């Protein structure tokens, strides 16, 4: 179907919950990957690669570094997929 | 002055007009050397040898006797060397090797035995 | 002359010395030292930045024409700040002469690949990387060439042990060849052979 | 000065770190193919944890040139694996399956030998 900010937000949060290192209770749509969830650099890199497989497009490292919470991932995906909704 | 069938070196084709080819190459080299500072040793030395080679070309019409004077093997080998020198001179202009030593080595860099 | 003494060749010694000055006059930007040995071998010691310019001049210049790269290797000298000495041995068929060009580097400083000048250098530089750990910049395909895949270390360094750190055997439990730390049934026996008396006064060093 | 040196690829640690993350992504995606292609008996999770362990042991480096060489070597290692120049024995050498666990506490070392 056509994508929506709520559909994207659903999948982004779905992938993150399949990541064994994230306690889903502490997980919110704004929790910082380092500060809140307690992950480190390499964990974040793995999360981005999960989004590459979930949303099926390349997220370069220069862009991938700034994606430090689920909201920014949603904003990046919506921005790159031209969903203005 | 017959036309030899082969140079004997695989991949090196016989040259039909060696004297004219040599004059063009040596003249090009001297033109390139004019872009180097007058006191660079590369210019002084290379102009010396090129003019000697160019003078032999202008004075010896027989190819067989010219090769003996140049002492550079086949005339096609001499032509190939002129092209190599022309290529080198253009690179020298970018490198500017005539400038002072970029850096001295550490105190005991070239000391042997240690 | 003395039947057991190697005869000297003073003409070649003078010719090589004059050509050594010739090279140093033309490339002062890079040449650091020129010397001729008592058995008539010319060595040009250069700053590592001069690898491509010096080698290109020696290959292509009309009075040089060193078309053949006979050999390219490295020497490890741990006492030096730049422990690795890189040695190029060149041959000129036109003038039936040889020349040696030397430069230096440390473990972290890249050297420029000479593959553009001599395509012979391709595998020689892979061997230097493999055996000494010297990196060559802009090499078309730099990787190990002599050591086992996944081998760790650079075994021609003076501080790499002769027998290495690991050894191989077939293990029946895992049905494959495995690597384990080296143990020797007989340790290699180090001999101290140097005489405590000086052999060659001509090479004595200041106290 | 003596601290003014020639770089390898990276002019500072931030440039070097980008290359590290690119190498890590390449290794991360290669593990499933390696386990399948070499028919290893380890899980993809075990392979990826081994990759993470190898990157962590070098986390303390602050010299970009050292980091450059670590990435250069890591990429050579990856190429050997992807091109199948390695055999299954080479891949399994990261796991030391036939080596017994050497003791780490003072007492256990004391009982077995003289080494610290």
């Amino acid at each position: 179907p056509p994508l929506t900010l709520e559909g994207i937000k659903d999948r982004v949060l779905y992938v993150l919950k399949l990541y064994d290192k994230i306690d889903p209770e502490k997980l919110s749509v704004n929790s910082h990957f380092m500060k809140d969830l307690g992950l480190d650099s390499l964990d974040q890199v793995e999360i981005i690669m999960a989004m590459e497989d979930e949303f099926g497009f390349e997220i370069p490292d220069i862009d991938a570094e700034k994606l430090m919470c689920p909201q920014e991932i949603v904003d990046y995906i919506a921005d790159k997929k031209d969903v203005y909704e | 002055g017959l036309l030899k069938k082969t140079t004997g070196l695989v991949g090196l084709a016989v040259c039909e007009t060696p004297h004219e080819r040599l004059k063009i190459l040596y003249t090009k080299i001297l033109d390139v050397l004019g872009h180097i500072p007058k006191n660079a040793a590369y210019r002084k030395y290379t102009e010396q040898i090129t003019n000697e080679k160019l003078s032999m070309v202008k004075a010896e019409p027989d190819v067989k006797k010219l090769e003996e004077r140049l002492q550079g093997g086949q005339i096609e080998e001499v032509i190939l060397q002129a092209e190599n020198e022309l290529s080198l001179a253009r690179k020298m202009i970018q490198w500017k090797p005539w400038e002072p030593l970029v850096e001295e080595p550490p105190a005991s860099q070239w000391k042997w035995p240690i | 002359t003395r039947p057991t003494v190697r005869p000297r060749n003073d003409v070649a010694h003078k010719q090589l010395s004059a050509f050594g000055e010739y090279v140093a006059e033309i490339l002062p930007k890079y040449v650091q030292q020129v010397q001729v040995s008592c058995f008539n071998e010319l060595e040009i010691c250069i700053h590592p930045d001069g690898v491509i310019p010096v080698l290109t001049f020696l290959r292509d210049h009309s009075n040089a024409q060193f078309k053949s790269l006979a050999d390219l290797t490295a020497v490890d000298i741990p006492t030096r700040q730049n422990r690795f000495e890189i040695v190029y041995n060149l041959l000129s068929l036109r003038f039936n002469s040889r020349i040696r060009v030397k430069t230096y580097t440390d473990e972290l400083t890249p050297i420029e690949s000479s593959v553009p000048v001599y395509k012979a250098a391709n595998w020689y530089e892979r061997e230097i990387w493999d055996m000494f750990g010297v990196f060559f910049a802009n090499h078309p395909d730099l990787r190990r060439i002599l050591t086992d895949y996944g081998f760790e270390g650079h075994p021609f360094r003076k501080d790499f042990p002769l027998s290495g750190y690991v050894e191989l055997r077939y293990d029946d439990e895992v049905k494959r060849v495995v690597a384990e730390p080296v143990e020797l049934a007989q340790e290699f026996r180090k001999f101290d052979l140097n005489s405590p008396w000086e052999a060659f006064p001509a090479y004595r060093q200041p106290p | 000065a003596s601290t003014s040196v020639k770089p390898i690829f990276s002019r500072d640690m931030n440039e070097a770190k980008r290359r590290v993350r690119e190498l890590y992504r390449a290794w991360y995606r290669e593990v499933p193919n390696t386990v399948h292609l070499f028919q290893l008996d380890i899980s993809v999770k075990q392979g990826r944890d081994k990759v993470r362990e190898m990157f962590k042991k070098n986390a303390h480096i602050t010299d970009p040139r050292v980091v450059d060489l670590l990435v250069i070597k890591g990429k050579m290692e990856l190429e050997e694996t992807i091109k199948v120049w390695k055999q299954r024995t080479h891949v399994m050498r990261f796991f030391h399956e036939t080596e017994a666990p050497r003791p780490k506490d003072f007492l256990s070392k004391f009982y077995v030998g003289h080494d610290p």
